[PDB]
């Protein structure tokens, strides 16, 4: 329980990093889709997500 | 934090203290053993005369 205790700091450490990493993603994503009615970014910033 | 020092304090410290006790107290239950076997088969000469 120590090992479980280090066990569960340390998967939630790195299901915390992944979530950090997909947070990220999405919210570049959203960046992307929040631009309307500007279409000039949009491919810029879009198309280097995407990358 | 203290808590699995504490697992590390009891679990080590209380395994280890009654692990040589209650080892050595089997070192004697073996020279009980080996009493007993002595006797066993010296009073076990009669089976083969």
């Amino acid at each position: 329980v120590n090992n479980k205790k280090i066990s569960l700091k340390i998967s939630e450490a790195t299901i915390l990093i992944t979530k950090v990493v997909r947070i990220l993603e999405l919210s570049s994503k959203c960046q992307e889709l929040i631009t309307e009615r500007k279409f000039f970014k949009v491919l810029q910033n879009l198309d280097s997500l995407e990358k | 934090f203290s808590e699995q020092v504490a697992t590390q304090e009891v679990i080590h410290s209380e395994n280890v203290i009654k692990l040589s006790k209650d080892l050595h107290t089997t070192l004697l239950t073996f020279d009980k053993l080996d009493d007993r076997l002595t006797n066993v088969t010296q009073v076990v000469s009669p089976l083969g005369d």
